[PDB]
């Protein structure tokens, strides 16, 4: 059938958040607290559209917001955060428990210099509203026209014209 | 089903050698099937005994098919009536005679001629009139 | 098959509420009388098997047989009439809904038609 | 070579099936079944079914056939029948391997083999999905839903096992 | 269909053929029954895992539950046959004919 | 004789596992949820006989998603021709496909 | 076997068939078949004889192979369609395998060889359960999948079943084997109309079930398993052998007895579908069944075979146990022909 | 590949020892040294099987505890366990547990 419309390489080139998993996990709570709006917008786009191609720009905005978040962290709280993620990196499961003291240091510094407040338990998991100017996809599944239903329930029931009409039976 | 298609594609009363060959193949297939079932249900004492029984049944059936097709197509050519079921009847009676000869019994030969010829004429009549042994559910 | 997949058919329902529109089977229906006759024969056969007097013993048992057969036969006849009425209704509705598939045919008098004669000589 | 571990394992599975299908003494048959069960566990693990494949290793190998063996031991035969013991067993064993080789070669040589169904010779890695299951084992959750969704299955299976205990007792009564 | 499906279907076909062609022992045939069940388990598991039919990942387990029930029934019959004839040989199941 | 007792009594004894697009734990989607949903929505209330031809496109897409016979056939053709060109020497795989560039994160 | 356990096993058999006729998911239908087998096997061996064990083993092997083929067919249909629902089967190979499995469960030839042996091995009551109740589940499954069924395979199996059921019965002097071959022939008759109209199959199944219930209950009442033991019955219970003769004539299909209506309606539906040769051959081949029915009738009731001196002892006593439904079963099996148009109820 | 490596290494090591213990000491020079009842208690083995089936059915329970319908899950789990206990009790009372 038709040709797949894959986007060009140039349009999909974006600045990359080149930080390891432990670094992201260390800042995960404050990253979610600060960069929620673009992330929620991109998620809504992806789930409504169901096409990765349609929401490339929202992904670009998410990446840019993450980069800004990390630039602010580098500007204001570089050393405490480095210590925090080096502590987290050691543990194979990257557990939060073992690095509570470094977490406290980083949280205190970030609250002082940048004013960020760590989201509490059960907060980042809440379903949130997103106000978007992108229109709702009319036919996200690209479904064809549904076949027309059969006619049904014409009207009332009347007795058989002459009964069973089975061979010789008169009733 | 390919063998049946081969027999059907050859026009009736033409290319008698090919028609005889197709009938011989059909008989061979049926004989092999009967041989396999006989070997299963009634075990042969030895592998050589099984081969002998299989060859006997298959040759009987192949001879029956070859004679039926050969005689039927020859009769269609000579009489020059292609669609007449009598050609098939003659072929069937000839096949029954061959069955009697292979069984070395006259009564088997006569009964086989009668019944097989009647069935062959019936098959030709079904071809002509569009009779369906198995009918697609149309209700 | 056939009526099994009719739209709106409530599963495992002996008599749908639509059936009440149809006339009930008359209690003097010959079919119901035949059902009662079958029950009476069952009573006679039960007596014969148990070596009781065939036509006199167990009048209560024979009465129960006849009553049960008639009672079940009444609903059996009602459902039968319902199913036949449903068939007729569906057939007429389909005929109306597909006029092309059931075209009216021009009627001609026998004088107009020509039917060949085969003399019996 | 590691590209077709699933195919190598499937071939070993077929070989074990030919082994216990040729019917040597139930001891060697049991060996073939045990090898086939382990290999099937391997294939299932490769496709991501760790739990399911491990189930065969325990409730099939160390279960149904662990008693199959205990049974054969009670009904000991005079001689341990092997593939070579009967010419037919050895011949069928060889023919079975040959049959596998023929289809295997045909599938690889003819990009599209069609025995009864249509099979493509591309490696099984092709069919795998590129999605992510997150913090979950999909097999584990599906199997654990037997208690949350498949309550009806639980009822029927438990009743069948109880009636199986009763049935085995009655069959082994012997009057 | 990938080749693994071909192999497993071939395994089931081989096991079925082995079951349908007894030689002497009933235990070998019961081994073929258990083997066919293994083929079915592997095939079902591969299908369900590939299609991500999460709610069907329990079907292989129920299949095996009833596979072992069937095996147990087979052994429970085989022991009685052996007791009545002294062997598990199929040729002793000859009293009933036609 | 399929006495639809489940539909009469409103009991979901086994219909939950009938289809892959039904509700699944933690809303884990099937690999062919979209195609199956489309095929069922197309073939709903029109009868099996009509559904066998009026929804054949949806069913073919569903079958292709399930088995990927055509996708594997296309990929096999691609690999065949790539091997052929490599043997002829008129093709050279790009460096990124050879692993000479870091893949996108 | 403890009577509570016997009731539990029978209820398990019936529950397996109900699951088969009630579930819309293939796995559960196969589960119902597995339960039917598991519960049935000990029931066949209620009276422990070497023949009972042999019959149970044969039946288990046959039903186990049928179930395995059925599960493979289900798995293949899953592979090619991804649907568990009992509906049109989307792979022809799966359809053929499922048809073979269900035919083997039904005892349709050429998977008939186990029916006579199992019926002879088990007692008359177990035979009644085997030849009446067990047929319900596979026939239900076939009716649900009738549209997918390739008519050629089903018709060939039906015709072969009729032929073999007619042929085998002529050679049998054992009542149970005669009943098994008759069951094979009637199963062929029922499966003949399966591609065309399932209601006819249901009607034939009901008529056959009534007739076989009546015949087996009469045999149990007469405690006869051989033709001569049944011949001795005229001296003791002449009414029993008279009713047996009437039921045999019904089973042969003679008008105006009730056995005529299933054949009549089957021929009608087949002719409506332009099948003329097949109904003709089936009706003619039923004459073999009619023949061995008539021979049994000659042995039993129409002619008085010699008795034994010890029968004078049995004259004094009377039958202790009463089978309540036997009279009604006889009446339905023999005198329901004037009431065919009621075949729209099961419709 | 790690699990496959472990399996290979262990099997090869054990088989190597079996070789050095079946053939290597067999070289040492020596001389010539010359040189069942039907268990009906196998019912215990068969009962193990049907109990091992329930064992398999019960293994998913740790993940089953993570559902939101904990009421239904608990009811069905106790149902299976009570059916197993009933089976054991039945076999016990009917003297079916005639070990040895």
């Amino acid at each position: 059938p038709g040709i797949v419309e894959l986007p060009t390489l140039e349009d999909l080139k974006v600045q990359e958040v080149k930080v390891s998993s432990s670094v992201l996990k260390a800042a995960a709570h404050h990253y979610g607290a600060q960069c929620d709006k673009p992330n929620k917008e991109f998620m809504l786009c992806r789930w409504e559209e169901k096409d990765p191609r349609r929401c490339l720009e929202e992904g670009k905005l998410v990446n840019q917001c993450a980069l800004d978040f990390f630039r602010q962290i580098k500007r204001h709280c570089a050393e405490p955060f480095t210590e925090y993620w080096t502590c987290i990196d050691y543990s194979g499961l990257q557990l939060f428990r073992h690095c509570r003291k470094q977490q406290a240091k980083f949280d205190e510094c970030v609250l002082d210099k940048l004013g960020w407040v760590r989201p509490d338990l059960g907060e980042l998991s809440k379903v949130t509203k997103v106000k978007t100017d992108r229109p709702l996809p009319e036919n996200p599944y690209h479904s064809r026209a549904r076949p027309e239903p059969n006619p049904e329930a014409e009207g009332d029931l009347k007795p058989a014209k002459h009964g069973s009409r089975l061979f010789f039976w008169t009733m | 089903k390919t063998l049946l298609h081969k027999y059907s594609d050859i026009p009736e009363g033409t290319e008698c050698h090919r028609k005889a060959y197709a009938s011989t193949s059909i008989g061979g297939a049926t004989g092999l099937i009967v041989s396999a079932y006989s070997i299963a249900l009634k075990p042969p004492a030895s592998f050589l005994e099984g081969v002998a029984r299989t060859g006997r049944y298959t040759f009987t059936s192949a001879a029956i098919g070859a004679i039926f097709g050969l005689t039927s197509c020859i009769s269609a050519q000579v009489r020059e009536k292609p669609d007449d079921p009598l050609n098939y009847f003659i072929g069937g009676c000839a096949g029954g005679l061959t069955l009697g000869a292979r069984t070395r019994s006259y009564g088997i030969g006569a009964a086989a001629c009668a019944y097989m010829g009647l069935t062959a004429a019936l098959v030709k009549m079904g071809q002509l009139e569009g009779w369906q042994v198995f009918a697609e559910p149309k209700v | 098959t056939m009526m099994s997949g009719r739209p709106g058919r409530v599963p495992l329902q002996f008599l749908p509420n639509e059936a009440r529109s149809l006339p009930p089977p008359k209690l003097t229906d010959p079919r119901l009388v035949y059902m009662g006759f079958l029950g009476y024969c069952s009573g006679l056969i039960d007596n014969a098997i148990r070596r009781r007097p065939v036509v006199s013993a167990g009048l209560h048992r024979q009465l129960l047989y006849v009553t049960s057969f008639v009672f079940f036969g009444y609903y059996l006849l009602k459902r039968q009439d319902y199913m036949y009425a449903l068939r007729d209704h569906d057939m007429f509705a389909y005929v109306k809904s597909h006029p092309e598939d059931f075209p009216e045919k021009d009627k001609k008098t026998y004088g107009e038609i020509l039917e060949e004669f085969h003399p019996v000589r | 070579m590691t590209m077709y571990i699933a195919f190598i394992l499937s071939t070993i599975f077929v070989i074990g099936f030919v082994g216990f299908s040729s019917k040597p003494s139930p001891i060697y048959g049991g060996l073939g079944l045990i090898v086939s069960g382990g290999v099937g566990c391997g294939i299932v693990l490769n496709f991501g079914g760790s739990f399911l494949g491990l189930m065969v290793f325990l409730i099939y190998l160390g279960g149904m056939l662990v008693v199959f063996g205990y049974t054969t031991a009670m009904a000991t035969e005079m001689y341990p029948e092997v593939w070579v013991s009967n010419k037919t067993v050895f011949g069928a064993f060889v023919s079975g391997l040959m049959m596998e080789f023929c289809m295997v070669y045909y599938a690889l040589k003819e990009e599209e083999v069609e025995i009864i169904f249509k099979f493509n010779g591309l490696g099984d890695w092709v069919i795998y999905d590129t999605g992510d299951s997150g913090f979950f084992s999909e097999e584990a959750m599906g199997i654990a839903a037997l208690y949350s969704y498949g309550t009806w299955l639980v009822i029927v299976t438990g009743w069948s096992l109880l009636i199986g205990v009763v049935v085995i007792m009655e069959i082994t009564r012997g009057n | 269909m990938p080749l693994v499906y071909m192999n497993i279907i071939m395994a089931f076909a081989i096991a079925l053929a082995g079951l349908l062609m007894y030689r002497s022992h009933l235990m070998s045939s019961l081994l073929c029954l258990e083997g066919m069940m293994l083929s079915l388990f592997i095939m079902s598991t591969l299908i369900i895992l590939n299609t991500h039919f999460t709610l069907a990942n329990m079907m292989p387990i129920i299949l095996l539950v009833f596979a072992a029930c069937e095996a147990a029934l087979g052994l429970s019959l085989l022991v009685m046959v052996s007791n009545t004839y002294g062997t598990d040989y199929v040729q002793n199941l000859n009293l009933l004919q036609c | 004789p399929f006495f639809d007792v489940q539909k009469r009594l409103g009991l979901d004894l086994d219909r939950w596992m009938t289809i892959q697009s039904a509700e699944q734990p933690h809303k884990i989607p099937g690999r062919c949820h979209a195609f199956e949903k489309e095929w069922i929505e197309c073939a709903h209330g029109i009868g099996g006989i009509r559904a066998e031809k009026e929804c054949k496109i949806e069913f073919d897409d569903f079958v292709e998603c399930l088995l990927r016979q055509k996708t594997m056939k296309r990929l096999s053709a691609i690999k065949r021709q790539r091997d052929k060109l490599i043997k002829e020497g008129k093709y050279t795989p790009p460096p990124h496909h050879l692993g000479k560039e870091d893949p996108r994160p | 076997m403890n009577p509570i356990i016997y009731t539990t096993l029978i209820m398990t058999v019936m529950s397996g068939t109900m699951l088969v006729m009630i579930s819309s998911h293939w796995l559960l239908i196969w589960i119902g078949f597995e339960m039917n087998l598991l519960a049935m096997i000990p029931v066949l061996m209620k009276n422990f004889n070497p023949r009972a064990t042999e019959a149970a083993t044969k039946y288990f092997l046959t039903q186990a192979t049928a179930s395995m083929m059925l599960m493979m067919a289900i798995i293949i249909n899953l592979l090619y369609s991804g649907q568990w629902t009992i509906t049109k089967m989307f792979n022809p190979v799966a359809m053929t395998m499922m048809t073979m499995a269900l035919a083997m469960k039904l005892g349709l030839s050429p998977f008939h060889f186990w029916v006579p042996e199992v019926t002879q091995g088990i007692s008359l009551q177990a035979g009644l359960l085997l030849l009446t109740w067990q047929k319900l589940a596979p026939l239900s499954v076939l009716c649900q999948i009738s549209q997918s069924i390739n008519p050629n395979l089903m018709l060939t199996m039906a015709m072969l079943s009729i032929l073999i059921g007619g042929w085998g019965g002529l050679n049998q002097t054992q009542l149970r084997k005669i009943m098994a071959y008759s069951s094979i022939a009637h199963m062929g008759w029922m499966t003949a109309v399966l591609p065309y109209n399932t209601t006819m199959t249901i009607l034939n199944l009901l008529i056959y079930i009534t007739m076989t219930l009546a015949m087996f209950m009469l045999l149990i009442h007469s405690s006869a398993t051989t033709t001569l033991s049944l011949s001795h019955t005229w001296n003791k219970m002449p009414v029993i052998t008279s009713l047996m003769m009437v039921t045999l004539l019904s089973m042969g299909g003679l008008p105006p007895l009730s056995g005529f209506m299933p054949k009549w309606m089957i021929i009608q539906e087949m002719t409506k579908n332009e099948s003329i040769i097949m109904p003709t051959l089936m009706a003619m081949t039923a004459l073999l069944n009619l023949y061995f029915y008539m021979r049994l009738a000659y042995s039993s009731s129409l002619t008085m075979f010699p008795s034994t001196n010890n029968m004078k002892m049995k004259w004094q006593f009377e039958h202790t146990k009463q089978m309540k439904l036997l009279p009604t079963m006889i009446v339905l099996s023999t005198l329901v022909l004037p009431m065919t148009p009621a075949l729209s109820s099961l419709n | 590949m790690n699990i496959m490596l472990t399996l290979l290494t262990n099997v090869t090591l054990a088989s190597l020892l079996v070789l050095i213990a079946f053939w290597l000491p067999q070289l040492n020079a020596y001389s010539e040294k010359t040189s069942p009842f039907s268990m009906k208690f196998f019912l215990v083995a068969i009962t193990f099987l049907l109990f091992d089936l329930e064992i398999a059915l019960l293994l998913p329970l740790p993940w089953a505890s993570q559902t939101n319908n904990l009421k239904t899950m608990l009811t069905m789990a106790l149902f299976l366990l009570i059916l197993l206990a009933a089976s054991l009790a039945y076999e016990w009372t009917q003297k079916g547990l005639e070990w040895a």
